[PDB]
């Protein structure tokens, strides 16, 4: 609905938190990472708790880049994944790419 | 002086292994928690949310704080 | 926003651009030192200021400058 | 978020940051936007006119509420019992008990009983009506009404002044000298010799009749024909002396004779009026301050002080750090010269007064003197140029900045460790039993000051002895009579001295120097030595602490390029080692604890001295001063009790319950500091997150916003708040024992 | 006593409040 | 004798010039 | 300035400033700003000891 | 250099406590001067 | 006699305090046993007391008033042990101690031996700390580093 | 007696804020993500985002220690 992932993107199995976003990916800004795994293996949360990423591409919107980024690193430094896309989201729904810019 | 001291010590002693108590359960939390254990179970799901609970404990403080020091404050005014 | 500056001390180690938790800096080619490269912030606006690329670099004086500047929601570090 | 408008970095932040940084950078014009040299100096100048206003209608609050609700004219009758009131009290939450605790015998309402000692003031410049205290209140609103309209007048664009009108500094030299400090101290001796003095001897002179009443009956022709001594004399057919030199106290009223402060006012007069004649102005001779300043070289200073004028001059920041250091060294002197030789009558007597009035002026001048060095850290930061200060004396002592730090930092761990070793030597002895193996130092150097000063001091001598009076010093070989014995009866005068018996020149006895309590200087001892070297310690610590946080300001080894941070920044961060308080500002937050610390040693010492002599207990302090259990329990322990009982269960309120309350208000604002001094950031940051995120999820709630972002405040601000508090209640929590102590004595 | 108790309530009660309201209103509305 | 209500109220029209001279330097000091 | 000479740092912001230190290895490309590593015996305060310098800001001893 | 003798805490501490002693043994032979006495 | 001090033999509270303490002494002696380990210990400290205030008395200490032993420092030889004399046996036994571990420092030079405390580089170091300044004044004379 | 209660009511619940607010936010936070590669015992992760100074959980333990110091001591004077 208001918080809409792009096609090709599936969620990942989470129970929902209150560590996640407030009136702030409303009105002024959000993020959005993606992700692609091989298989389903379970990662820590940047806002608390535990979830678990499914095969395939996983999109994930966070309220801050630097909790992107540190879902990023955490990635790598236990999972192997090195391909995260961190892009910002407007509340218009226009899209932006900001990590990687040079490719 | 013995009956002073030896609740006095006791307290003492009793307030810091509860300081240790919240000292190596972050210990825990920072170095041996682990994401694959603990799954939806009711140590993951207290950091689910951790906010509201500090919050209350925030709210429930202030309560304490005012309906306690205030009625002292207001016995000094008065 | 935080102005972040690089000068000419820098000898290209790939430090600064790991212990960066916001993605500032990136490395260009450059030709003062034998690593061929210097890093640069061209993302100065989603810079939080939390000087983790001056604690990793490795000089006397360290060659990156961070000067706390203006503050945003962003530069602040705010969820909310 | 348009306000701070002079700040639009400030501005646009989102937080709750803006409003706090708008308040705390409001008065720093330099770092405005859109600032230039010459809009900043006019606006300065205008601040100054509306703060001058300031002084003058807080002055003509004195006047009116002490005419309108006093007792000032029921004080003139009898001086020794009824106590000054400075206003009466209008508070709805007293109950009955209050009511009539505040309320003097044969009042009609709740009072505040007076402790600035502005009836004694009133008194001996002349006031002996209400309704000369009315039209001092009128002439005070309406000139501040005439410096408001001033300034009001220069930021007007025809009468703005230019950046040359501000940077001559020859013509305000000559006119400041000349002007304020000489004319206003000459028409303040016309005053002393029209008003004051005849109005002591019954004579009343107002504002109707002042024209048609000399002050002297040889009036204007003892000016002009050379026979200046005919004021000195008591004369013909009345006229008391107006011109004199008694010196010391007056024994009638306790205090300062009114002719030598008629004299005093005369002569620096002259010496201002003359010493506002050396700089050039526009008729050609006068020395010129940049050939003065840039002209004393000698070689082993090496450039001298070349270009020091254009350093001074460019730079407010210098300016005003010489301001505030010669302010506050005045304001110490101010409160050490008013317990000493008191000026104004029947306030020696009054002792809580005379502790107020110096704890007052002595704890302002260590905050000037903070404030001297803050701004000279300042200006290490903002305006020194070192290819302007080439070799000049000011490059050579950044240049070897380390020997002073180093040096300061020597003497201050001399001091304390030695001491703390002799205390706590006094406290082991005094527990063992045994106060004779106390480690006692008799000040002998500060007893020989007092001998050649001339105390006697009975093993001690002047080096050029007396004369053969053997009351003029030696080395004032002139005036037997004009101070030897006005400075020697009153230098050894007092309660326990200049008995009946004596046998040496106190013998004389009759002009009644025994009726004044305590001599002009006290008796010392060990624990005089003692807390004076403490005294010491505080001092040398205040200034290593502040001569470090100015010479480092702007860089070292650890951040060598400091000064493009500014000087209030938090810190560079965790990193080569970890940096916190490394700004200069920083310097100035932790030398302003042990400026309250000195302080509180200082103020500690003249409270216990004079209570041990106002008492009639200075064996007490004699012998406790020196340990400090004794400054425990014989000082602070043993001097609460009418605090502390100012209200209780059992006993009913007296006018001391105030006093009372404040304590434990300034225990709790000193303790609220200690919050924002020992916690720090990030913790409050994330609890703020949580209340946040509590806002906005509770319903009926979640409908109100904010317009800023709570966030938690800064590191300097957490360090500024703290040191607020910490320093807002030192101060009443002293200023409420210092009070209620002296005024429970009975 | 000579009290004006009715300025005590305008200046040190009423007169605060309304210049922090009025102050609120400058340091919060955009331009 | 102390001062009557008529000498408060000639205080309050000086306060009151003094009033305006300092909400003038006030608002030329705020531009 | 060549390997294992002993060397005075000028620069002003070093923690080296009027410090000795040993010339470990001098880079022979010319387009180096600061070609010359000299090790130390001391550390600075993020406890290391190398670091590379020119050649105007040292002095040979 | 010996074993457990030659650390800084111990040299260190074995050096204060050995200090206090022929301290303390020079104020019971003194008689527990404040003074050195000149007659 | 000098400014609010006398010696102690025309003290009249220092005769008070001795007093004071001598009888409390006897009083406390004399409703003890003799052979208990008290009465032979206050028999010393009543030895040693008495000794402590004849000490007082020769040599001249000073006191008025409160009766207690006042020390005067500016250098008068009359009064040269209460400054003079632990002044220099401070700087002989200090300047043992800082010489000692300046040398130490010098002839060492490493990061092993502060934390390890080798005693045959060590108490050479404090036997010419037992005699500094033979040592030091010429190296006072000649100088001893260049540094900024 | 109900006063005195309600003050140790607040001093325990306060201490609990505190070493809780360490426990649950040891590995993150909506200001530091990434706090439990930080580690328990750092000192911040710098003057920026505001300023991070003893986010730690070791500086909540900190805190917790004065505040149990709060907490015991009105216990024993009660
Ligand atoms: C005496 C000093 C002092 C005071 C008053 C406080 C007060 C407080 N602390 Mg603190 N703290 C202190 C010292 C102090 N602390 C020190 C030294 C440290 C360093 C270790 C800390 C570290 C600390 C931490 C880490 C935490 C606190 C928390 C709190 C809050 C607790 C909630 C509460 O009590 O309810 C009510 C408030 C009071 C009892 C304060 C007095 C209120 C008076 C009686 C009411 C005033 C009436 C009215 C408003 C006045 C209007 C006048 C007008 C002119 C303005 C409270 C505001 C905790 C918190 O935030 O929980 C909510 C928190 O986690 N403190
Ligand atoms: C003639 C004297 C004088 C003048 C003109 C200045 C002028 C200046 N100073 Mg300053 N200073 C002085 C004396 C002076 N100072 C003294 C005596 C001290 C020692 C206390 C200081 C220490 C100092 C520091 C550290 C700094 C300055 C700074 C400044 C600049 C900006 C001030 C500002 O914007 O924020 C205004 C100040 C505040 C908002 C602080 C408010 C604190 C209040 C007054 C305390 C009261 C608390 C509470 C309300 C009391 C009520 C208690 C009750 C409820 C019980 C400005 C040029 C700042 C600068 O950056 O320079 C360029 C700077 O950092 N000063
Ligand atoms: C700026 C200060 C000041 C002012 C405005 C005055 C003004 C005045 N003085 Mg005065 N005076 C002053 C300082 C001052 N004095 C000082 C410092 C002394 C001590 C030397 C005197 C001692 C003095 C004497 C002895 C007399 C005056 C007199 C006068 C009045 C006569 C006018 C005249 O002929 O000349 C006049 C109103 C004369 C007079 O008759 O007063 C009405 C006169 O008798 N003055
Ligand atoms: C029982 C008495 C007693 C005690 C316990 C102390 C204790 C102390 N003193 Mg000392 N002192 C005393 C009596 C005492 N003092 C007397 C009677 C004098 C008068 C002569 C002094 C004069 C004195 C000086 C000048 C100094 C001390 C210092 C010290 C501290 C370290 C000294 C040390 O040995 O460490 C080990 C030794 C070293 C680290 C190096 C030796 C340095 C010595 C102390 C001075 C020699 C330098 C030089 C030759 C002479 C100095 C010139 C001087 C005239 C200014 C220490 C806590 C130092 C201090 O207070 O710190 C600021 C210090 O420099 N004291
Ligand atoms: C009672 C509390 C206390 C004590 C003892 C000290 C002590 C000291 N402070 Mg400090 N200070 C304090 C509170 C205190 N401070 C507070 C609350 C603040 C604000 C945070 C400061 C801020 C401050 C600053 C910024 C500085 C100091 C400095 C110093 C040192 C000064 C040297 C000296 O005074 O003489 C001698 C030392 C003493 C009297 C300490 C007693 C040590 C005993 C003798 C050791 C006992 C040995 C035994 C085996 C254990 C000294 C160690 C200055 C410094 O470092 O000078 C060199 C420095 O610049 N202080
Ligand atoms: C710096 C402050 C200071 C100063 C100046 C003093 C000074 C003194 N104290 Mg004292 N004290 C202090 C702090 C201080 N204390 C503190 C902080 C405490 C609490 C721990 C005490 C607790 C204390 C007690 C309980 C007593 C003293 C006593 C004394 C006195 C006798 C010391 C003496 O002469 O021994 C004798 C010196 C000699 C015989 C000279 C010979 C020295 C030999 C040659 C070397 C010994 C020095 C040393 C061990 C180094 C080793 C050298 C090596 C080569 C072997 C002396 C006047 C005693 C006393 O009676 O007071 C009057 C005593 O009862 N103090
Ligand atoms: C740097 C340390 C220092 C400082 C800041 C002070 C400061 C002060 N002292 Mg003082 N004093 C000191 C050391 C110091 N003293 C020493 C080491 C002694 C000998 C024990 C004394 C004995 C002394 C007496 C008897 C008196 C003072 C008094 C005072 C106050 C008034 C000014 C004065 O008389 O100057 C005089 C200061 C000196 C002559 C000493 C200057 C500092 C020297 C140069 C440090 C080195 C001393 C050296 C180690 C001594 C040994 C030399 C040689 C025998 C080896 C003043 C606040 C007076 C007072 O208490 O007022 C009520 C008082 O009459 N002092
Ligand atoms: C930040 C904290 C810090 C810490 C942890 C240290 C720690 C240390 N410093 Mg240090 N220092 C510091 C800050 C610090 N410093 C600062 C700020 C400065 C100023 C720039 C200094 C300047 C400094 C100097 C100049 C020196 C140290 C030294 C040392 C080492 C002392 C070794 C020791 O005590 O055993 C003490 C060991 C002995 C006393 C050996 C003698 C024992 C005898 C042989 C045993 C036989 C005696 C027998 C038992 C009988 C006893 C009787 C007796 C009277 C003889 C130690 C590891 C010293 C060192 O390098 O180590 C030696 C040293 O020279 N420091
Ligand atoms: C070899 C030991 C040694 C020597 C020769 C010195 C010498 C000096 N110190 Mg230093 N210092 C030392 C150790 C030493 N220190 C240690 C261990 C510390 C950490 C506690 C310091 C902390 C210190 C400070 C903060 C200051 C000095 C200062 C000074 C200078 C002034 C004189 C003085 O007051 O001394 C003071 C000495 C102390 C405060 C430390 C007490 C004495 C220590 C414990 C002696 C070390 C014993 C060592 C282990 C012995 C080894 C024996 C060996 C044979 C194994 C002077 C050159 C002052 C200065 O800069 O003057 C311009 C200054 O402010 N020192
Ligand atoms: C326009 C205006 C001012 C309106 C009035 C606005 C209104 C209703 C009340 C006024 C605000 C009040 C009363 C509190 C908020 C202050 C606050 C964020 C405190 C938490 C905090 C504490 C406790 C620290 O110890 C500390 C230490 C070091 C750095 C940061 C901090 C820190 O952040
Ligand atoms: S200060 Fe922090 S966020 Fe900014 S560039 Fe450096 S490491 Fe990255
Ligand atoms: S600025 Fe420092 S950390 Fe970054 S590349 Fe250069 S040397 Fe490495």
């Amino acid at each position: 609905q208001a918080n809409s992932l792009p096609p090709g993107a599936s969620s990942p199995i989470f129970g929902g938190s209150t560590g996640g976003l407030l009136r702030k990916a409303l009105v002024e800004e959000k993020y959005l990472i993606t992700w692609g795994s091989k298989e389903e293996q379970v990662f820590e949360m940047p806002t608390g708790g535990a979830a678990t990423m499914v095969a395939g591409v996983n999109g994930l919107y966070l309220a801050r880049k630097e909790q992107c980024h540190a879902l990023h690193r955490q990635l790598v430094a236990k999972f192997k994944i090195r391909d995260s896309k961190i892009y910002r989201v407007l509340p218009n729904g226009e899209q932006t790419l900001i990590y990687p810019k040079d490719g | 002086p013995t009956q002073i001291s030896l609740f006095t010590h006791h307290m003492w002693i009793g307030g810091f292994l509860i300081v240790g108590a919240g000292a190596h359960a972050a210990i825990f939390m920072v170095r041996d928690y682990d994401p694959a254990v603990n799954q939806n179970n009711l140590l993951d799901r207290v950091l689910r949310h951790r906010d509201a609970i500090i919050s209350h404990l925030n709210w429930v403080c202030l309560f304490l704080g005012f309906h306690s020091f205030g009625l002292y404050v207001h016995n000094d005014t008065m | 926003s935080h102005a972040v500056k690089i000068y000419d001390t820098c000898i290209g180690c790939t430090q600064c651009v790991r212990a960066c938790p916001l993605d500032v800096l990136e490395m260009v080619p450059w030709d003062g030192n034998r690593a061929g490269s210097i890093a640069s912030s061209p993302r100065t606006e989603d810079c939080v200021g939390c000087k983790r690329c001056e604690t990793a670099c490795p000089t006397d004086f360290l060659s990156i400058r961070v000067y706390l500047g203006a503050e945003t929601t962003r530069s602040m570090g705010l969820a909310y | 978020t348009r306000f701070p408008k002079f700040s639009q970095d400030l501005a646009q932040d989102p937080t709750t940051r803006r409003i706090w940084y708008g308040i705390a950078t409001a008065h720093d014009f330099e770092s405005h936007d859109g600032m230039t040299e010459e809009t900043l100096y006019q606006k300065i100048f205008a601040s100054h006119f509306g703060h001058i206003a300031i002084i003058f209608l807080w002055a003509s609050s004195f006047n009116f509420h002490v005419a309108w609700q006093g007792n000032f004219e029921q004080w003139l009758t009898d001086p020794t019992k009824v106590k000054p009131i400075a206003h009466a009290i209008f508070d709805p939450h007293f109950g009955p008990g209050a009511v009539k605790a505040f309320t003097p015998e044969g009042g009609s309402g709740p009072v505040n009983i007076m402790y600035s000692g502005l009836y004694y003031f009133w008194y001996t410049i002349g006031i002996r009506h209400n309704s000369e205290l009315y039209e001092g209140a009128i002439f005070l609103i309406l000139l501040a009404a005439l410096f408001l309209a001033a300034g009001w007048l220069h930021l007007q664009p025809r009468f703005r002044p230019s950046l040359a009108w501000f940077k001559n500094a020859e013509s305000r030299l000559n006119h400041h000298l000349s002007a304020l400090f000489g004319v206003s101290s000459l028409a303040w001796a016309g005053h002393m010799v029209h008003v004051a003095i005849p109005r002591a001897y019954g004579k009343e002179v107002n504002w109707s009749n002042f024209l048609q009443i000399a002050p002297h009956d040889a009036g204007l022709s003892a000016f002009f024909t050379g026979n200046w001594g005919a004021y000195a004399q008591p004369g013909a057919n009345g006229s008391p002396p107006i011109l004199t030199f008694i010196g010391g106290l007056n024994p009638q009223t306790g205090s300062l004779p009114l002719g030598d402060i008629a004299h005093h006012h005369l002569a620096i007069a002259v010496i201002f009026i003359i010493a506002g004649h050396m700089y050039r102005t526009n008729f050609g001779i006068g020395h010129n301050l940049k050939e003065l300043v840039d002209g004393q070289v000698w070689p082993g200073v090496g450039a001298g002080h070349r270009g020091l004028y254009d350093t001074v001059n460019n730079s407010l920041h210098f300016q005003l750090s010489l301001a505030l250091a010669s302010l506050g060294t005045v304001t110490s002197l101010v409160a050490q010269q008013m317990y000493a030789l008191p000026p104004y009558a029947f306030m020696a007597k009054d002792h809580t007064t005379m502790a107020a009035l110096y704890t007052h002026h002595q704890y302002i001048a260590g905050f000037l003197l903070v404030g001297a060095f803050a701004h000279a850290a300042i200006f290490w930061v903002r305006d020194y140029d070192p290819e302007a200060n080439k070799d000049n004396v000011l490059a050579r002592v950044l240049a070897h900045k380390e020997a002073i730090i180093s040096h300061l930092s020597w003497v201050s761990l001399f001091l304390g460790f030695h001491t703390l070793g002799l205390y706590v030597h006094n406290d082991v002895m005094q527990a063992f039993g045994r106060p004779e193996d106390q480690i006692l130092i008799e000040p002998v150097f500060a007893q020989w000051v007092q001998a050649q000063s001339g105390v006697l001091i009975p093993g001690m001598a002047p080096i050029f002895g007396f004369l053969q009076d053997n009351a003029t010093l030696g080395t004032t070989p002139a005036a037997a009579g004009t101070f030897g014995l006005g400075w020697f009866c009153s230098v050894n005068g007092g309660p326990g001295l200049t008995e009946a018996a004596t046998g040496i020149l106190k013998t004389c006895f009759d002009n009644g120097y025994g009726k004044l309590e305590t001599p002009v200087f006290l008796p010392i001892g060990p624990g005089d030595f003692l807390v004076h070297h403490a005294i010491a310690l505080g001092i040398h610590t205040t200034v290593l602490i502040l001569v470090k946080g100015a010479l480092d300001a702007r860089g070292t080894k650890l951040m060598p390029d400091k000064k493009d941070f500014g000087y209030a920044f938090p810190c560079d961060g965790p990193g080569r080692g970890g940096t916190c308080d490394i700004s200069a500002w920083d310097a100035f937050y932790l030398s302003m604890f042990w400026m309250l610390n000195t302080l509180g040693w200082i103020t500690f010492y003249w409270h216990w001295k004079h209570l041990a002599i106002w008492t009639d207990n200075v064996a007490s302090f004699n012998t406790n001063s020196v340990y400090l259990m004794g400054w425990l329990r014989d000082y602070l322990w043993a001097y609460s009790s009418p605090l502390i009982n100012g209200y209780g269960p059992s006993a009913a309120v007296n006018n001391l319950s105030v006093w009372s309350w404040m304590f434990l208000f300034g225990h709790l604002v000193w303790a609220t500091g200690f919050m924002f001094l020992i916690s720090w950031r990030g913790y409050w940051q994330e609890l703020i997150e949580t209340l946040v995120w509590a806002h906005e999820r509770t319903p009926l709630a979640n409908l109100v916003r904010w317009k800023d972002k709570p966030v938690a405040m800064s590191i300097v601000q957490g360090r500024l708040i703290g040191l607020a508090h910490f320093t807002v209640g030192y101060i009443l929590t002293y200023a409420a024992f210092v009070i209620a102590s002296t005024a429970g004595l009975s | 006593m000579n009290v004006y108790p009715w300025l005590v309530y305008v200046t040190t009660l009423v007169f605060p409040l309304v210049s922090l309201a009025a102050l609120f209103i400058l340091i919060e509305r955009d331009t | 004798m102390l001062i009557n209500n008529f000498e408060v109220a000639g205080a309050f029209v000086a306060a009151l010039i003094a009033g305006f001279f300092a909400l003038m330097l006030s608002t030329t000091l705020g531009k | 300035i060549q390997k294992g000479s002993q060397v005075r740092v000028l620069r002003q912001e070093s923690y080296w400033y009027n410090d000795v230190g040993t010339v470990a290895s001098v880079d022979k490309g010319a387009n180096v700003i600061y070609p010359v590593t000299v090790r130390f015996e001391k550390v600075n305060y993020s406890n290391l000891n190398t670091n590379n310098f020119g050649v105007s800001e040292l002095e040979e001893v | 250099k010996i074993p457990f003798l030659s650390l800084a805490p111990i040299s260190g501490a074995l050096f204060i406590i050995g200090s206090v002693v022929v301290l303390a043994l020079a104020n019971i032979y003194a008689k527990y001067p404040l003074l050195h006495p000149l007659v | 006699p000098l400014g609010n001090t006398i010696p102690c033999s025309e003290s009249q509270a220092f005769k008070d305090l001795k007093d004071a303490r001598i009888n409390g002494l006897k009083e406390k002696i004399a409703a003890t046993d003799p052979a208990t380990q008290y009465a032979k210990d206050l028999t010393a400290s009543m030895e040693l007391w008495e000794y402590r205030y004849a000490n007082y008395e020769k040599n001249a200490s000073c006191d008025k008033d409160s009766g207690q032993p006042h020390l005067i420092v500016d250098g008068r030889l009359s009064h040269a042990g209460d400054f003079i004399i632990p002044s220099i046996l401070f700087l002989w036994l200090a300047g043992a101690l800082g010489w000692a571990g300046r040398d130490y420092l010098l002839k060492t030079q490493n990061a092993m031996d502060e934390i390890l405390i080798d005693f045959s580089k060590a108490v050479p170091s404090l036997v010419l700390g037992l005699a500094w300044p033979l040592f030091a004044i010429p190296q006072i004379l000649s100088g001893a580093i260049r540094d900024n | 007696d109900f006063m005195i209660h309600h003050i140790h009511a607040l001093t325990i619940h306060v201490t609990i804020l505190i070493l809780l607010k360490g426990v649950l936010f040891a590995r993150s936070s909506r200001l530091i993500p990434d706090k439990a590669n930080l580690g328990f015992r750092f000192p911040c992760d710098g003057p920026g985002r505001g300023g991070t100074c003893q986010s730690s959980a070791w500086d909540h333990v900190f805190l917790g220690l004065f505040w149990m110091y709060n907490c015991i001591s009105i216990v024993i004077f009660h």
